[PDB]
């Protein structure tokens, strides 16, 4: 034993226990989800209201990369911010050289390679976040989810955090009941519901819902936050479904 | 017992971190197979999409390194993509510096040397992957060259990699014992892919749908992967005889 | 236990013990309170002395004309972080002729603290900060933790016995937020809040430290007989 | 991080000893014995090759005696590969001195330089020391014939007669017994071989298990000649002195 | 990142042993047998092509490698370590010699450069020693034919004949009885094949044996004509057929 | 060839009274024979009851004033809001100017 | 004398074949139409060494781009050229016209003059001999020409450029970029001089 | 004067043998034909030290590359390595080369200039006598030349330079690289400039020169005994 | 101003039958001013001889450099360097200073100890090898030396005849150069004996 004391060390299994311990930090975090719709993607996250002293709608968790990519994550929040800062550098240098905004699959690998690099040495710690991200490019909509190991895949729906099992079950129903697809406005409503349903795992404290979306028709392929009436409409739909 | 944590010699003269990287290779539970035709080199690999939420089009362990070279990986995807990106960069740099397309065997050697360095230098860990490079080389013809975490590499008539590699290896061995040639004597790549799939079915003892497989084909001056419908056509031909 | 030797090591449950130990240094530090209305933001800090011959350690640092913070924990780390804020506030002014947003100031602190938690050789910052400011979107109050977590709040408190002041503010939330255009009443609420964290000792003239920033009020610190008014 | 695996090669023990230097000296104590004897008219270098084979090509082999320049030579005891690193450095230093001052390097200056390099590895860098002890045999016009020794600590000392490697305790006693100040090279040759013959762990001392050299003013008029003995010449001097 | 292993991973133990070098030698012991024999008019180096799979093409894996036109190398131990050493050995022959003196280095000096690289892996920061022992055969104008062994420590010794790896102890005893100072190259090749048969279990033929010589100049292998002083490489790898021909007269 | 310097004209004047001081300057900014601005302030209040003007090449003048104003700000931070005396400001400006001795601020400064 | 012209089915690149060292024609059969990708080519003018070095670097960048992100756009290729030409403007003398065919965007033409600036145009002319055909090309160019019309337009235009510019001459090379593929054309002096 | 001429089954290069410092002839029999690899040769004009040095360097790296890849070297590899090196040094390495050779891809002929620009052709010429040579090549070259015709054309182009260009002179060196064959280096293929016998012998009577001192020089090492 | 003609001086080398000869003047000056008449320009490393003309500081520096390199060569190789090998070493060493060269005109002379073949070679200041059969010239009166050598020289001269030819080539060439003369030395080299002769010449 001792194989779990240092990053980048293979155990006799062929496992990197430090990365597996980083996953535990992710599992401890709040719930975040991603839904791929007809012409775009929708991101949503659970924000635990630790106290009444928290200013509503101020501690924004979802982050934009470039102008067409949204990123949300569960686990250690600073680690997620560090990853997004890198993502923004990667996207900037891509656009600087190639002119076109970075494609989502291209952007996914940039994060993937960077996170994977933090599993190669004992002088660094793995990332304590699973990141759900995506957006619209020339080839259409893309949704991704990126783990501490650097592993990522494309998704129809994605979920991570403490209420991931509950969320996943809900996402699987949507995939089955909508083979032709889901609209952007529908996805926002469904996203609100799923976060509310996934809040049963964090039922002690009350929470604040935060949603964002990129859609070719609804937002011109740009990342925007769901605000005001459209947000309230989604909250009402969500509250109706739990009762 | 820190001789098991970093790449230094144990009293037996062994490198345990290298041996444990070999074990990570089978973590995906995927089997790959590569064979050579007359004009082509075919590589097939099991495709497993366990989650319904996954976009199955993005789930792949076959990579297009250059126009001519293709690479299938046995091991975790992060290390797989690490190796893929490097191999792409190395292939591009080679063409720029030396004015011709990097051969499959030379790329394999280069990646093998990089892997060797990780077994000797302490700060760098080995990658938990086995890289199988395929092409139709302009000098050597159809080529299969495979690299592992030890930094070892060699050319192959055919090869198999994964948990059930031995069953596939023996199946292929027995075929080449009959035919007494170093390749599949077939004109079209379509029939070489059919051979590859047929012999994987026989070795593993499992039937395959169009979404259970992943196929890569190398011809002269290009390497390409088959779509689900291209594979379906391949599976239909197998069943009809 | 075996996973607290350095900041680069997760525990089997996914915890970073060196960060948690740095968090512990804040709890040992003297209490400080932050709270705001829509017009003004106030810092109140209980300063700590070594003995009767010694001075009372300063708790509040000015970062710009419109921004500053109070500290709890390792004071030298607060000097490093406050110096960084001063530079960032200053870079924003010189280059963009733009006063640095309090929210963006928090984002910069978060990212600076984060780098120290993921790299080998270094250590996390051993201090907590309460940043107040008045920018283009009004009054603000932030709470900085050396884990990297920064949080915008109406009011809060950090340090030893800070839970008492934090509960008081949680009750008074609806009252003190409405104290607009009245600095003295907002400070009173802050002085009354920090009083809920006192035991044995009481607020004296060289014990209490208060700071305020607002609409037409530059960040100014009050010490000595300037705070006798509020005792 | 990396600290976990650091042996810390450059630290003191509680007793004030340098661990790695002490262990390097232990390594050197198993190496083939090398002897240096200084006379009034020259210096002798004798050394024992370690358990050789009949299939070893002796006439082209060199593991003990090396040439630094025309005036200075060294006998090695320890890791041969380590010694060659230092030898090439020493050879360069001598050439640098010659280029700068247009005079051959004084023996002590060369010895000090190599000894300073060894010292560095014991104080900084975190690397293992060179597992090598040298016997320097050389001549210059200031001090004449000189014998020095250096060890992994980087400490060097001057000698009339000295041994390094295996069985130095026994060897040094035998040299101390028969050495005299008015001794000559031919007598010193005999003493060196007699000492090795008694201290050797082998059954008998033969030509194929020896390297031998002399630095003589026995060169035509006021100048110095180095003589690295050939296998046949070592065989002849063994018969002459009456050992075989 | 940065390589933070700036300290030695090979250190002296209380007994005076350098553990990592000893363990590297143990890895060499496990390696497949290779040997070298020096004749009056040439040198022969040989080893077994231990194929890891019958599907593998063992011709693509070269255990015997050309370093210069007149110098060749073979090994026992870890193949990947050998491969990178050959790359460095080939390059150092150019950078530290040919680009200076306009000619290829003599065997002993190229061996010295290889030895130096292996010594440095035994002392430098954050590296393990090379897990190979090399046998380097070669020729040059002023030293003639020579055969050198190079160990993980960086130590090197010239040999009349020797063996390394699996069955070296038995093979060296076999060579001691057969070797003399009047051997012709063909006699050395014959002895090499006899010695190598003892350590081989399975198939013993031109396809499972790798054998090269340092002998006469090969003007047919030069690639060009028109310069009298250039007469072609002395290094030559024997073909599968050429080996089998000599196995009939075995 | 690129000439990194220019001449923005103008003229400044400082007079020290018994218990007061004045620093005057025209508001015209020019290049060659053209007027850039009829009102471009040249004399600045730098805080701590100090006024400053760097006349000549306006780009270097604006840079210097900007850097001195900055120095006043940091002097307060580093030395407990102590007032920067005019003699201390003068010495500080000497170091700002001489810091670019081999690529000068092409200005005549007065405080 | 180089030019690139967009038309209905795609784009055509055209160039002369003269390379000069002063008044000596160092090469009379030069190929100034160079390939940076399957259907992205460029026209080179100025220093032959600079323009070759640039084109080689671009080809490397687009080969690596393709391996990671698939086929690049013509706009992307022009941006890589621009980045090299702009950032190394003090040390380069290169006037390049980038032309390519997408299926989505069809035929596109970008010109990159000395400074390193980029200009997207329906057609572009460059090189020393371009000066003499500004009037002709402006008067005779139409959008959505046929392949045969565009070939005639380039042939006639470069013919005049060759006629008047001593730095230009030899054969008129052309490269046609369409959905159909890549076609190389050549026109000899006896053909184009009598026009 | 250096030339290169393609033919049916390969390529031939040729060169004169004059080296000059100003109006003076430094060497009358200089070797301007260099070997990069066994079947890749190049001729060099311009600064002599540069053509030699740049050829040796690339030839060294080509050899190492050939060993690394287990393949025979290609002309495009030497061409690419040369041009990138020369380009990097912005023409300051005064090497003007004609690179030719045969490899598994076929037979090739290229020119290289000091600033790093390369050109392809069936016939090429470089140096101060390139205009005299090119005049001959433009007059007599045709497609589908035989080996014998190409050698003739190549040497005739060099002769044009020898006679008409003052920067060129002495002898003609040739190298023929045919596909599927060893490259044949023909040093002093033509010798049309042998000096005539002198009218007089200038051998002096012994003791003609006045001497002050004599002494034996010790070249041997320090002696034994 | 021109570094190659501040100090002045010349060197010439010739081949004979089983012998070589190398000679040089003894002048060192500061343009018009004569400073030394004992500045020898020929050095030797074992049996290989090297003459160096040009800037005197570089002549001295290179000598010290090649002594340095040939001494290490000998320790490692366990044999003396040969003329052909040394020639390549000189070329290599000079070209490494391609864009900051030593202002010299080296001349190598010697006999291969194994083959017995006579060898001479010349270089430019940056390493180009001129390996002539007949003769090599260098220095401020190289034009003069070229004319003398080209007319006086004939192949296969015996050592004692070769001495007269090279001596008259140097002497009469130096007498037509303002920056050469002030004495002269001639080395006659055979496979295992070397004779050095100082020549009597006009001292203006
Ligand atoms: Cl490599
Ligand atoms: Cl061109
Ligand atoms: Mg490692
Ligand atoms: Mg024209
Ligand atoms: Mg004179």
């Amino acid at each position: 034993t001792g194989y779990d004391l240092s990053n980048s060390v293979f155990s006799p299994d062929g496992r990197n226990f430090q990365v597996e311990y980083a996953v535990k930090a992710v599992e401890n975090g709040t719930t975040s989800i991603g839904i791929k719709c007809n012409d775009g993607v929708v991101f949503a996250v659970e924000k635990l209201i630790t106290s009444k002293l928290l200013v509503p709608q101020k501690n924004v968790k979802i982050q934009v990369v470039d102008r067409h990519i949204g990123c949300v994550y569960s686990g250690l929040i600073p680690d997620g911010r560090h990853l997004v800062n890198r993502g923004r550098e990667e996207a900037a240098s891509f656009k600087k050289l190639y002119k076109t905004p970075i494609p989502i699959p291209a952007f996914a690998d940039r994060l993937g390679q960077y996170v994977q690099a933090h599993t190669l040495y004992n002088s660094v710690r793995p990332f304590g976040v699973s990141t759900i991200f995506g957006g619209v490019d020339k080839n259409g909509a893309h949704l991704y989810m990126l783990e501490p190991s650097g592993s990522y895949w494309g998704y129809k729906g994605a979920a991570t955090g403490k209420g991931r099992q509950s969320a996943k079950a809900e996402l699987e129903k949507l995939v089955d009941h909508h083979p032709e697809g889901l609209s952007a406005r529908e996805a926002v409503k469904q996203a609100a519901k799923i976060i509310y349903l996934a809040h049963e795992d964090n039922k002690e404290k009350d929470f604040e819902l935060e949603i964002s979306w990129c859609s070719l028709s609804e937002t011109n392929g740009l990342h925007k936050f769901v605000k005001g009436d459209l947000l309230q409409e989604a909250i009402d739909f969500a509250q109706k479904e739990i009762n | 017992g820190y001789d098991r944590h970093i790449t230094i010699f144990s009293p037996e003269g062994r490198l345990y971190q290298v041996e444990y990287a070999f074990k990570a290779t089978n973590q995906t539970n995927i089997n790959s197979l590569a064979v050579r035709g007359k004009d082509c080199t075919v590589v097939i690999s099991q495709k497993k999409v366990p989650d319904k939420l996954l976009d199955p089009t993005t789930v792949s362990y076959i990579f297009c390194i250059s126009r001519t070279i293709g690479m299938v990986v046995n091991g975790p995807i992060p290390d797989a993509r690490n190796a893929a990106l490097r191999a792409k960069a190395e292939a591009a740099e080679f063409r720029y510096k030396y004015g011709y397309d990097m051969p499959c065997d030379v790329l394999a050697k280069r990646m093998a040397n990089l892997s060797q360095i990780y077994t000797q230098r302490a700060y760098m860990r080995p990658l938990g992957v086995i890289l199988t490079f395929v092409s139709v080389d302009e000098e050597l013809g159809p080529s299969i060259y495979k690299t592992d975490p030890a930094g070892y590499y060699v050319g192959y008539k055919a090869t198999a990699t994964g948990p059930k590699q031995q069953e596939i290896t023996t199946n292929l061995e027995n075929h080449f014992k009959k035919s007494k040639i170093d390749h599949i004597n077939e004109e079209s790549w379509e029939k070489v892919v059919e051979f590859a799939i047929t012999h994987m079915i026989d070795a593993l003892g499992t039937e395959f749908s169009k979404n259970d497989l992943e196929v890569g084909v190398a011809t002269k001056d290009k390497f390409f992967t088959l779509s689900a419908e291209n594979i379906e056509e391949r599976l239909v031909a197998i069943a009809e005889q | 236990n075996n996973y607290d030797g350095d900041t680069v090591t997760f525990s089997p449950t996914g915890r970073l013990f060196q960060v948690e130990y740095a968090l512990e240094a804040i709890k040992q530090g003297s209490v400080t309170v932050g709270l705001r209305s829509n017009t003004h933001a106030v810092l109140v800090a209980l300063k700590r002395n070594a003995d009767e011959l010694s001075s009372y350690q300063k708790k509040i640092i000015k970062c710009d004309e419109h921004m500053g913070l109070s500290l709890a924990g390792l004071a030298p780390d607060a000097r490093v972080l406050s110096n960084y804020l001063r530079q960032q506030c200053n870079y924003s002014s010189l280059v963009f002729n733009r006063k640095l947003a309090v929210e963006r100031a928090g984002h910069l602190l978060c990212d600076k603290a984060q780098k120290n938690t993921q790299s080998y050789g270094g250590r996390p910052y051993g201090v907590g900060l309460l940043i107040i400011g008045y920018d283009k979107s009004g009054a603000h109050l932030l709470e900085f933790q050396p884990s990297g977590n920064v949080t915008e709040l109406y009011g809060t408190a950090i340090g030893a016995r800070s839970q008492g002041a934090k509960t008081y503010l949680e009750r008074t939330l609806d009252t003190f937020i409405k104290i607009d255009g009245n600095p003295d009443e907002l400070i009173k609420a802050g002085v009354e809040a920090i009083s809920q964290s006192l035991r044995d000792e009481s607020l004296t003239v060289d014990n209490l430290s208060i700071a305020i920033v607002g609409k037409d009020t530059p960040f100014t610190i009050y010490d000595g007989e300037a705070v006798a008014k509020y005792i | 991080g990396s600290r976990r695996y650091d042996s810390r090669t450059t630290i003191f023990s509680p007793e004030g000893r340098l661990y790695q230097v002490e262990y390097a000296l232990e390594s050197i104590s198993h190496a083939g014995t090398a002897i240096g004897i200084m006379a009034s008219d020259g210096i002798v270098l004798a050394a024992e090759r370690k358990v050789t084979s009949t299939l070893l090509e002796q006439d082209t082999s060199t593991e003990k005696l090396y040439k630094l320049n025309d005036k200075i030579a060294v006998a090695v005891a320890g890791l041969t590969a380590d010694a060659e690193i230092l030898i090439n450095t020493a050879r360069i230093h001598a050439q640098n001195y010659l280029k700068t001052y247009n005079e051959d390097i004084p023996v002590e200056i060369l010895v000090r330089r190599l000894s300073d390099i060894k010292q560095g590895y014991t104080q900084h860098g975190g690397l293992r020391p060179f597992g090598v002890s040298f016997i320097y045999a050389g001549y210059d016009d200031r001090y004449g014939y000189q014998l020095y020794t250096s060890n992994p600590s980087g400490n060097y000392t001057g000698w009339k007669a000295i041994s390094v490697g295996a069985n130095t305790s026994a060897a040094q006693t035998l040299l101390q017994m028969d050495y005299k100040d008015d001794m000559k090279v031919d007598d010193a040759i005999e003493l060196a071989l007699k000492t090795l013959s008694k201290t050797t762990d082998s059954s008998a001392l033969t030509y194929d298990r020896l390297e031998f050299a002399t630095i003589r003013k026995g060169a035509n008029d006021g100048e110095v000649y180095q003589k690295i003995f050939k296998p046949q010449e070592i065989k002849d001097i063994l018969v002459k002195t009456g050992i075989t | 990142m940065t390589d933070r292993y700036s300290f030695s991973l090979t250190t002296f133990s209380p007994s005076g042993k350098l553990g990592q070098i000893d363990y590297a030698l143990t890895a060499v012991k496990q390696g497949v047998t290779s040997l070298g024999i020096k004749a009056t008019n040439g040198v022969v180096i040989a080893t077994e092509k231990k194929s890891s799979s019958p599907l593998a093409m063992s011709e693509t894996l070269s255990k015997v490698s050309l370093l210069t036109p007149d110098i060749g190398a073979v090994y026992s131990g870890m193949g990947p370590d050998y491969r990178v050493l050959v790359d460095k050995s080939r390059k150092v022959a150019h950078t530290s010699y040919k680009r200076i003196y306009g000619e290829y280095p003599p065997t002993k000096l190229l061996v010295s450069e290889v030895a130096k690289i292996m010594q440095e892996a035994t002392q430098s920061g954050g590296v393990r020693p090379f897990g190979v022992s090399l046998l380097i055969a070669g020729h040059d104008e002023f030293n003639g034919f020579s055969l050198y062994q190079v160990d993980p420590s960086g130590s090197y010794f010239p040999w009349k004949a020797t063996a390394i790896g699996k069955g070296s102890v038995a093979a060296k005893t076999f060579l001691e009885k057969r070797w003399n100072d009047e051997l012709e190259l063909e006699d050395a090749i014959h002895i090499a094949l006899l010695t190598l048969k003892e350590s081989v279990e399975g198939e013993f033929n031109g396809d499972t044996i790798e054998l090269a010589i340092i002998g006469d100049e090969n003007p047919d292998l030069l690639g060009y004509t028109g310069i009298p002083t250039d007469k072609g490489p002395r290094f030559r790898k024997l073909t599968s057929q050429e080996i089998n021909d000599r196995l009939e007269a075995l | 060839q690129f000439n990194p310097y220019g001449d923005n004209g103008g003229t400044i004047l400082g007079i020290a009274g018994e218990d007061f001081a004045v620093l005057a300057g025209d508001t015209r900014n020019i290049t060659d024979y053209s007027i850039n601005s009829r009102y471009e302030p040249k004399v600045f209040d730098c805080g701590d009851n100090i006024v400053m003007s760097a006349n000549g090449f306006a780009a270097d003048g604006d840079a210097l004033v900007k850097r001195f104003k900055n120095s006043v700000k940091w002097y307060h931070f580093d030395h407990n809001d102590k007032k920067l005396s005019i003699n201390s400001a003068a010495r500080n400006i000497q170091h700002l100017l001489y810091g670019k001795r081999f690529f000068p601020y092409y200005v005549h400064t007065i405080i | 004398s180089i030019m690139a012209v967009t038309f209905k089915d795609g784009v055509i690149l055209g160039a002369d074949s003269r390379t000069t060292t002063g008044a000596y024609i160092a090469n009379r059969v030069t190929d100034k139409l160079t390939r940076v990708h399957d259907k992205i080519w460029c026209c080179r003018s100025g220093s032959a060494a600079d323009t070759q070095a640039i084109a080689d670097i671009v080809q490397y960048h687009l080969e690596l781009y393709t391996s990671q992100y698939g086929t690049p756009s013509t706009e992307t290729a022009a941006s890589v050229f621009k980045e090299l030409c702009y950032e190394n403007k003090d040390n380069l003398t290169a006037g390049i016209i980038v032309a390519g065919y997408d299926d989505k965007n069809k035929g596109e033409v970008y010109t990159i003059p000395l400074g390193g600036s980029v200009h997207k145009l329906p057609y572009a002319i460059a090189g020393s001999g371009s000066t003499f055909i500004y009037g002709y090309c402006d008067k005779n160019f139409r959008e959505n020409m046929s392949k045969e019309e565009t070939v005639d337009f380039i042939k006639h235009s470069l013919s005049q450029a060759i006629k008047w510019d001593g730095s230009s001459g030899g054969v008129i090379r052309m490269v046609v970029l369409t959905a159909a593929g890549v076609e190389r054309l050549i026109f000899y002096p006896d053909e184009y001089e009598q026009l | 004067t250096i030339v290169g001429v393609k033919f049916n089954n390969g390529v031939v290069i040729a060169a004169d043998t004059r080296s000059t410092q100003g109006p003076i002839v430094a060497d009358k029999n200089c070797a301007k034909l260099h070997r990069i690899s066994p079947k890749i040769w190049c001729a060099g004009a311009g600064t002599a030290a540069d053509t030699e040095a740049v050829t040796q360097l690339i030839g060294s790296n080509i050899e190492l590359h050939s060993l690394y890849t287990s393949r025979e070297p290609r002309v495009v590899s030497a061409l690419q390595m040369l041009k990138q090196h020369l380009f990097k040094y912005q023409g300051h390495i005064g090497a003007y080369l004609i690179v030719a050779g045969v490899d598994p891809t076929g037979s090739h002929l290229f020119s290289i200039h000091a600033h790093g620009s390369t050109d392809v052709g069936y016939y090429l010429s470089l140096g101060s006598g390139s205009l005299a040579a090119m005049a001959v090549l433009e007059s007599h070259w045709k497609q589908d030349l035989t080996k014998e015709e190409a050698i003739k054309l190549a040497s005739d182009a060099i002769q044009a330079g020898i006679w008409n260009d003052l920067g060129s002179g002495s002898n003609v060196d040739v190298c023929v690289m045919e596909i599927g064959k060893d490259a044949e280096y023909l040093r002093n293929y033509l010798t049309p400039n042998v000096r005539e016998e002198k009218q007089k012998s200038y051998k002096f009577p012994r003791g003609t020169t006045a001497v002050l001192k004599e002494s034996i020089v010790n070249i041997c090492d320090i002696q034994e005994e | 101003s021109d570094p190659s003609s501040i100090n002045g001086g010349i060197v010439v080398a010739m081949t004979g039958k089983d012998c070589v000869a190398i000679a040089c003047d003894l002048r060192l000056g500061s343009q018009s001013l004569g400073v030394s008449n004992k500045f020898e320009k020929i050095f030797h490393y074992g049996h290989v001889f090297l003459g160096i003309t040009g800037l005197a500081t570089d002549v001295t520096t290179l000598n010290e450099m090649f002594r340095y390199k040939t001494n290490l060569y000998k320790l490692k190789e366990e044999r003396a360097i040969e003329p052909e090998t040394f020639t390549q070493l000189v070329s290599s060493s000079l070209y490494e200073r391609r864009f900051g060269p030593y202002f010299v005109g080296p001349v190598v002379a010697g006999i291969n100890s194994k083959s017995g073949k006579p060898f001479i070679a010349g270089f430019d200041l940056i390493g180009c090898i001129d390996e002539a059969k007949d003769f090599i010239v260098s220095g401020t009166a190289s034009d003069q030396l070229f004319g003398m050598c080209e007319s006086l020289y004939e192949p296969n001269l015996e050592p004692e005849d070769l001495f007269e030819t090279i001596s008259q080539a140097l002497l009469n060439a130096a007498d037509r150069d303002a920056l050469s003369g002030w004495g002269a030395v001639v080395y006659i080299i055979k496979k295992d004996e070397v004779v050095k002769r100082y020549l009597k010449m006009r001292q203006d």
